[PDB]
């Protein structure tokens, strides 16, 4: 038997009451990490299917505690919010949609992660198809390519992530959005097979360079694939 | 017969062909002296600097004799190092002009238990320092009236004039009445020139104490110090691994257990764990051996370690 309502009264009550007697403030932050590490990883074994009722609370008790934190790793503070935003996206409530993209912000600054900011980038991208609100995708390409080109960030999928980021800016834009996006997929063939490229990279290495502005671009990014064997070989080279 | 004469002939031409290493290495450093002699020959260059200009053309100069003299302008360089205020240099013949002349954000590492941590920062500095401007604590005695104020202006005007700067604090538990008056001005000039338009991406600071009852709680207030990181356990596993990867050219025993002399030797830092396993080959090159019985390195270990945990004061 498990009510939960005592279990989270005692903690949800009691957080600094050993912390406001101690005058010497230890700032531990060394088993901080591996107590609230098991607190996700014992929520983390009774968060599938255990009670529909104390889960809400629960939830609505450390996403409180993220802000009220304002000092961690910024690790398991996305790893709730995400795991939460993962059953708000099946939830049918995208109301939560300002809170995720609100506190990621905060999630993302103050401290260097190189895997996990890939790794939990994507959810700013990911509602906003559900949300398409054309200033929120102003404010987080620009937010989103501040500094990175090719290193500091391994996956193997990465080239299907970037075919996700400016689809949307495509999407919101008319033309302009490809421009930049579809001259930095020559690399892409060469990460993977290229039977496929032939429908996707091939077809989408000359939308760029004939959208392509007419004043001063026109005139050098029509040399950067001349020379290419695989061009001949498209119907479309005579075009 | 005829097969040795080809492995002879080989050795022949293998000898013949193995002098002229021993003269093609240093032909090239005859043909540099000569490249040299080549290179002296422009000489007669003096310098120069410029105040007013009123021609784009011609402008005038201020040499460093005292007498100032004007010159023109050379067909090879342009208008962008002619601007005046940049000092530029002059020649002999015609006064022509060769080429210009160039003139010349807080973390606190504190440890209430124990001491040690300048090593810390010596542990740092000798890990990924790659930036030289020490500033000495003891460089503010105020023995005068007390004019600090231009000492730091001026010692960060020297550190946005020279891109590296990453300074390292200790012993300010000394000068952490009116002691507290000079603290309150240093200080509140250092939020003068880190709080407004400062170059707070270059400049770098790292402040150590000894105590933690002196912890000049001006310096523990946020601003000054915003990276606050305890010293109460030095680190276990970076001690670890400092020992792992700076355990690597030193030569010892083969039976060695790390664990043992990682837990004989806590409190200060790994890198002075790295200074008792050096020490103990201080006393094993002493004792003109390579690998010696451990019972020397427990020595090194006890006495060394336990020398510094007693003349840690």
């Amino acid at each position: 038997i498990l009510v939960a309502v005592v279990k989270m009264c005692y903690e949800a009550k009691e957080w600094d009451l050993l912390n406001e007697n101690i005058m010497l403030l230890s700032k531990r932050r060394s088993q901080l990490k591996q107590a609230v590490a098991k607190m996700v990883q014992q929520c983390c074994t009774y968060v599938e299917e255990i009670t529909d009722l104390p889960i809400k609370l629960r939830l609505i008790d450390t996403l409180r505690m993220v802000t009220e934190g304002k000092i961690y790793v910024e690790i398991e503070r996305a790893r709730l919010t995400k795991t939460l935003a993962t059953i708000k996206e099946q939830n049918g409530d995208v109301k939560e949609a300002a809170s995720i993209l609100q506190e990621l912000q905060v999630e993302t600054y103050g401290s260097m992660e190189k895997k996990e900011r890939v790794e939990f980038i994507l959810e700013q991208m990911r509602l906003c198809l559900a949300v398409k609100d054309y200033i929120r995708t102003q404010i987080i390409s620009k937010k989103i390519n501040t500094k990175f080109f090719q290193e500091e960030n391994t996956e193997k999928l990465k080239l299907k992530y970037y075919n996700l980021m400016i689809q949307l800016d495509q999407h919101e834009g008319s033309y302009l959005s490809i421009c930049k996006h579809y001259r930095a997929i020559y690399d892409t063939p060469c990460i993977q097979a290229e039977s496929e490229k032939w429908q996707q990279a091939l077809k989408s290495v000359v939308l760029y360079v004939i959208l392509a502005p007419f004043d001063n671009e026109q005139s050098d990014l029509v040399h950067r694939i001349s020379g290419d064997k695989k061009l001949e070989e498209i119907p479309k080279y005579k075009d | 017969d005829y097969r040795k004469k080809l492995l002879e002939h080989k050795e022949i031409d293998g000898r013949l062909k193995e002098l002229r290493e021993q003269l093609k290495e240093l032909t090239k450093q005859y043909e540099k002296s000569e490249n040299d002699l080549k290179a002296l020959q422009s000489v007669g260059q003096i310098v120069g600097e410029v105040l007013k200009q009123l021609t784009e053309e011609k402008f005038i100069v201020k040499a460093t004799n005292g007498p100032r003299y004007v010159v023109g302008c050379r067909r090879q360089l342009d208008k962008s190092k002619l601007k005046p205020g940049t000092r530029v240099a002059l020649d002999m013949t015609t006064l022509t002009i060769m080429r210009y002349l160039p003139r010349e954000k807080g973390c606190l590492l504190y440890g209430p238990p124990g001491t040690g941590k300048t090593l810390l920062a010596r542990a740092v500095a000798s890990q990924l320092d790659c930036n030289f401007l020490k500033v000495v604590s003891s460089s503010i005695v105020d023995k005068y009236i007390g004019e600090s104020a231009r000492l730091i202006r001026e010692m960060f005007n020297y550190a946005r004039d020279h891109q590296p700067c990453i300074i390292f604090m200790d012993e300010i538990d000394a000068i952490g009445t009116s002691a507290d008056r000079e603290i309150q001005r240093t200080l509140m000039e250092l939020l003068n020139q880190m709080d407004g338009f400062d170059t707070l991406h270059r400049v770098k600071m790292i402040m150590a104490t000894n105590r933690p009852d002196t912890l000049d709680p001006a310096l523990l207030r946020p601003g000054r110090l915003d990276r606050k990181i305890h010293i109460d356990l030095p680190n276990e596993q970076a001690r670890l691994d400092i020992l792992k990867i700076h355990a690597g050219p030193i030569t010892k025993h083969g039976e060695i257990d790390y664990e043992a002399i990682v837990k004989l030797s806590d409190g200060f830092n790994g890198a002075d764990l790295r200074n008792v396993c050096t020490e103990a080959g201080m006393f094993a090159i002493r004792a003109d051996h390579d690998f010696v019985v451990q019972e020397d390195f427990m020595k090194a270990v006890r006495k060394v370690a336990d020398s510094k945990k007693l003349e840690s004061k």
